[PDB]
DNA sequence: AATACTTTTATCAACGCAA
RNA sequence: UUGCGUUGAUAAAAGUAUUGUUUUUGUACUCUAGAAGCUACAAAGAUAAGGCUUCAUGCCGAAAUCAACACCGGUGUU
């Protein structure tokens, strides 16, 4: 009912969400109609936005919250393509789309490099995001390789020398 | 086919019908007159049947589909043998006359073939004319890339302003109903 | 200088094709006319602001006879004039009202807007309705690719050009592609004889490849486009390694120096010259090409 | 052995390796391509929506042909005149009788100019001028006074009176103009017998139809990808309910809403632990006794 | 269509294939060669291009039926749009692969409507040759008088001495049997 | 081909409470 | 690095309204019921060229994706 009233903004929607999610609910239209007033009646607080949880995560939570005074990222600590490199993070994280673009045309040319030569251990980027993508595959490949974060042409040999 | 004035005659008439401006016509790649040659060649100056091979079969492939020309033939042996036709009619309305049978029988036997669209012509100057004509071809006798070996091509003289549907169903009845105004 | 560059290719089909602005053109004797000729229109939006008084006396102070009330209601254009001997639009709209035309009394209907002979017919889509009288059209088409011919009874190449708007949704499938037929007439218009042999295709940024025949020298060149439709095989290039032509350049023998402004207009279809196509690898290793395939690509 | 090294910019990389035990150049390179505009994404959707906008307007008068002639008052469209006055008609219409393809013209004109419906900020003042102007009349006796009085109807013009100057406008609501066609429509029925009342509810269907902004375009047959009935056969309900995040630690699970029970517990949880007796004491105090706030939970 | 060699080779190719002696052909009424000039236009040196239009069309006209007409202006299309053909073959054997592709289609699409005869030509002096090709016609595309639309014109290469049957069955089963015999 | 309105979902920053 | 409460910036997608440009027609203005098609107002049609089937609160068309070719997510060369 949190759910359905949450999303859904104006009379129909809630309307028939409650008829039809609710399945064999065979609700009143009274109750329809107050609750299409209740919607109404508070906009601000109840369109507030979405729990930035799942339900399935907080019931496996919920509970255990309260034999213990213990703190969410501690708690979670408590309880816990194959060779080339993949663009799932990179087209997933997207902070600009120029980011994006410069970033996943940089990553074909490191897989390019890396597909034609051999084995790496420095790699140099002139930002958290990419490190820590390139560091787990290659932890995850078993491969010590340290990223770390005319012109350009120059200047990047610049860097590599550095 | 034979070249006679009669085929001058029916060269004017689709000109007039499909450009409208002559000089869009008559300077195009391959035809390529000039002005005071082709005010000879118009007004009844230059005689069409000592010309270049070339430049008439141009001005033929411009203004007609490869079939039509085939229906050309066709209505130019039935057209001469008959007092009534010759002695009655010019040679393009019974070349209409000749083309409108075709167009029913293909309704009558295969309706569900009939496909149409719009048709697009290239000027002197490389711009085209969008919405040149109207084709209508037969779905079956496809080649590939787009040809068709059984094709026409018509133009409407509707005096309403609502255009041609989309979509085969809609243009199949638009084409059933107003079977008087295209020509 | 032993620096190797990648450039990424532009080979999209269905783009912005032209302006959606519909404008007209008249048939008229402007300038130094020796027969009629088509004209885009044009329109002063509205002259009592700051912007419509200075486009009139600019076009006042071109040509006098482009404005199309100067040729069509002369007496009303003598009172458009006595205004502007005495003071402007702005102050007459302040002081009198509405700037009305030649009547016999004062009930002719206002004036806010004039039409004129803007410029020539250029680049166009012709799109008149079935009941009109002049020409109605569509500018500013773009061009896609070049298809590159050549034939052996000359020793020469001849250069095709394709735009945005050539291609088509057809009638009995709805696939995006051109017909042969057409393609035929494209192929009669930019002057390329049946029997050539079709070599390969340009998109923009592709890299090309200029080698000579007598003095063996080598240019290495960025396609652009299909530039100067009046006269033929005429091509626009870009440099390799900066993204201008600025000066009067040289680049190699026979095709000269760059013009004043900076851009690279030259003619290909002369003998004496060779062409190949560099498809390069992200890394940069140019891979030289002569022949593409058997026919060019049509249907997409 | 090697060292590889990026130069990454707006619309370029430079890229080297090298060796580092001699120091030579085993690879140099520049990679050039365009930028990422966003102003080309902007023309595109523009575009896309004014087109949708264009077609709706010839879809909604498609409609009326086929209405008017599924119920046979009209046979061919043809010869309708388009020279007569629309607003004469409509006004005319209230108490007297149109004959027959009048009513068409009527309708026409008035399903293609219908209103704004986001009513139920000097435009928010100028339609309210409006609709404080038309509180006693129909827009149709509006459009013609202001027509037979000015000479111009359409825009948004200034006219000088007696003695003040006011900018006027088009812009009426819906309502207004479902009001007039409903009372039209009553009137030719009190006239003609062959306008049904299906077909006042077809037309006035016809007229105020507008879609949710929730369901999108499409329809039960019509499969889009931009609107609720997909194209994989389904049909969601709402279509900004597969836009709702996935969880932080599990991503394949749908989040929760905010204003629950089980969110709040766990917020109030959250900010409770930084014992289990007194944390049940004051969670089913607060759930079950009422006139609640901080400054109360504090006392 | 065009008119350029490639047309000079396929009519100088059809000539030698149905007439056996060449003074049959280019003294033909509408033609009317002389002997110093049919060896001018035989042996190179007229170009086609610049001829008359009635001369050329008169040529066309009696060796090619009015389908196969079409039928050359679609395979000029297709042919000089692909390297494989243009560098390959002549016109002359593209043009008869276009054939008996349509002729294929022909008995698959709809067997039971494919009729055929015995062609019969006339020479310069008006004596004909009896039996000069085989014509093969669509029976529903049928004009009246003895005339169809779509037709075509085959001649056959078999070794044996057995004629061509009669009958519609017999000469659809010859036809079927002996597809790479005719040409 | 531009100017007025309505709505949803998501992401960056920075200002604090905690780890 | 992770959660909560404030407010700025942005991106993607959806629903509407009024003009703008342009074509025909009518009315006014002009010249002798005709003509010119300038200058206004009003109807109706079109609004990137076009295209589809299911016959309708119908639908699609201006972005990004990119070196080609051959053999089992990989594999070889100009």
């Amino acid at each position: 009912l949190a759910y359905v009233l949450t999303l859904n903004t104006e009379r129909e929607g809630i309307q028939e969400a409650l008829e039809h999610e609710f399945a064999d609910g065979s609700f009143s239209q009274k109750q329809v109609d107050e609750l299409v007033q209740f919607r109404k009646a508070n906009s601000s607080i109840f369109g507030k936005g979405w729990h930035n949880f799942s339900v399935k995560l907080m019931m496996e939570l919920i509970p255990e919250l309260y034999e213990t005074s213990e703190e969410q990222m501690t708690i979670l600590t408590r309880l816990g393509k194959t060779k080339y490199i993949d663009e799932k993070l990179l087209t997933e994280e997207i902070y600009n789309p120029v980011v994006a673009k410069s970033v996943r045309q940089a990553i074909k040319i490191v897989n390019a490099a890396i597909k034609e030569y051999g084995d790496f251990d420095n790699i140099v980027i002139e930002s958290r995001v990419v490190l820590n993508a390139l560091q787990e595959h290659f932890r995850a490949h078993k491969i010590d390789t340290k990223v770390s974060v005319h012109h350009h042409a120059v200047d990047a040999l610049i860097i590599a020398a550095s | 086919m034979k070249i006679n004035d009669d085929i001058k005659e029916l060269i004017l008439e689709y000109m007039s019908r499909y450009f409208k401006f002559e000089n869009d016509f008559y300077k195009l790649p391959g035809i390529k007159f000039t002005d005071a040659n082709w005010q000879k060649f118009k007004n009844g100056g230059t005689d069409i049947e000592k010309m270049g091979a070339a430049r008439v079969n141009a001005m033929l492939d411009c203004l007609f589909d490869d079939f039509e020309l085939a229906m050309i033939g066709k209505a130019q042996t039935n057209y001469y043998n008959d007092n009534s036709l010759k002695m009655n009619m010019p040679f393009y309305t019974y070349y209409d006359m000749f083309k409108k049978q075709q167009l029913l029988k293909w309704l009558k036997n295969n309706r569900d073939d009939v496909i149409g669209g719009t048709g697009r012509m290239y000027t002197a100057s490389g711009n085209y004319i969008a919405n040149a004509y109207l084709e209508v071809a037969l779905e079956s006798s496809s080649l590939g890339s787009g040809s068709y070996m059984l094709q026409m091509r018509f133009k409407d003289y509707s005096k309403g302003q609502e255009p041609i549907p989309s979509g085969r169903q809609n243009r199949l009845e638009w084409i059933e109903n107003n079977l008087e105004n295209i020509r | 200088d032993s620096i190797l560059f990648s450039y990424q290719v532009d080979s999209k089909f269905n783009r912005k094709i032209s302006d959606a602005t519909i404008y007209a053109t008249r048939q008229a004797k402007v300038g130094k006319d020796k027969a009629d000729e088509t004209y885009v229109l044009g329109k002063i939006k509205d002259i009592y602001t700051q912007d419509g008084y200075d486009a009139f006396m600019k076009i006042y102070k071109k040509d006098k006879s482009k404005f199309l009330m100067y040729r069509h209601d002369p007496q009303t254009f003598e009172k458009v004039i006595e205004p502007i001997l005495e003071n402007p639009f702005l102050k007459y709209k302040e002081e009198h009202g509405y700037i009305r035309k030649y009547s016999k009394k004062g009930n002719g209907p206002e004036i806010k807007s004039l039409k004129y002979y803007d410029s020539k017919l250029g680049n166009h889509i012709d799109i008149t309705p079935k009941d009109s009288n002049n020409k109605v059209v569509l500018q500013s088409v773009s061009p896609w690719r070049a298809d590159v011919y050549f034939n052996k009874t000359t020793g020469k190449y001849e250069i095709l050009g394709l735009k945005y708007a050539d291609l088509q949704f057809e009638k009995g499938t709805g696939t995006y592609k051109i017909s042969q037929e057409k393609y035929n007439d494209i192929k009669k218009k930019e002057g390329v004889d049946s029997d050539s042999e079709f070599k390969f295709t340009l998109y923009k940024n592709d890299l090309l490849l200029v080698k000579d025949t007598e003095t063996k020298e080598q240019q290495l060149f960025r396609f652009l486009s299909r530039t100067m439709p009046k006269q033929k095989h005429y091509v626009e290039l870009k440099p390799y390694d900066k993204q201008k032509f600025e000066g009067g350049e040289a680049l190699i023998k026979v095709l000269g120096n760059v013009a004043n402004s900076g851009q690279c207009k030259k003619g290909l279809g002369k003998s004496n010259i060779s062409i190949y196509k560099v498809r390069t690898d992200v890394l940069g290793n140019q891979h030289i090409i002569k022949n593409e395939g058997d026919k060019p690509k049509l249907d997409f | 052995d090697l060292v590889l090294g990026l130069d990454i910019g707006i619309g370029s990389v430079g890229v080297g390796i090298l060796n580092k035990v001699t120091g030579e150049i085993i690879h140099k390179n520049s990679r050039i391509f365009p930028a990422a505009q966003a102003e080309n994404n902007l023309v595109r959707r523009t575009n896309r929506q004014g087109r949708r906008l264009t077609r709706r307007k010839k879809h909604r008068r498609v409609r009326l042909n086929r209405l008017f002639e599924e119920s046979g008052l009209i046979t061919d469209f043809t010869k309708i005149s388009i020279n007569l006055n629309p607003y004469q008609l409509r006004v005319k219409g209230l108490t007297d009788e149109l004959s027959n393809e009048e009513l068409f013209i009527a309708l026409k004109n008035m399903v293609k100019h219908r209103g704004i419906s986001y009513l139920d900020g000097d435009y928010a003042q100028i339609v309210k001028e409006n609709s404080k102007q038309l509180e006693t009349k129909t827009p149709g006796q509006i459009q013609l006074e202001r027509y037979q009085t000015y000479g111009q109807l359409r825009g948004d013009f200034t006219v000088e009176k007696d003695g003040k100057k006011h900018r006027l406008i088009n812009v009426f609501p819906t309502s207004a103009y479902r009001s007039e066609a409903l009372r039209i429509l009553q009137t030719q029925q009190e006239f003609n017998p062959q306008i049904t009342d299906e077909f006042i509810n077809r037309y006035l269907e016809i007229l105020t139809g507008k879609r949710k902004y929730y369901h999108g375009p499409g329809n039960e047959k019509s499969r889009t990808d931009y609107g609720r009935y997909r194209t994989s056969g389904e049909t969601l309900d709402n279509i900004f309910g597969i836009l709702i995040g996935k969880c932080t630690f599990y991503p394949d699970e749908f989040r929760a809403a905010k204003a629950s029970y089980t969110a709040q517990e766990f917020n109030l949880l959250n900010d409770l632990n930084n014992s289990k007796e007194q944390k049940n004491q004051i969670i089913n105090y607060v759930k079950n006794e009422k006139a609640m706030g901080p400054a109360k939970l504090f006392k």
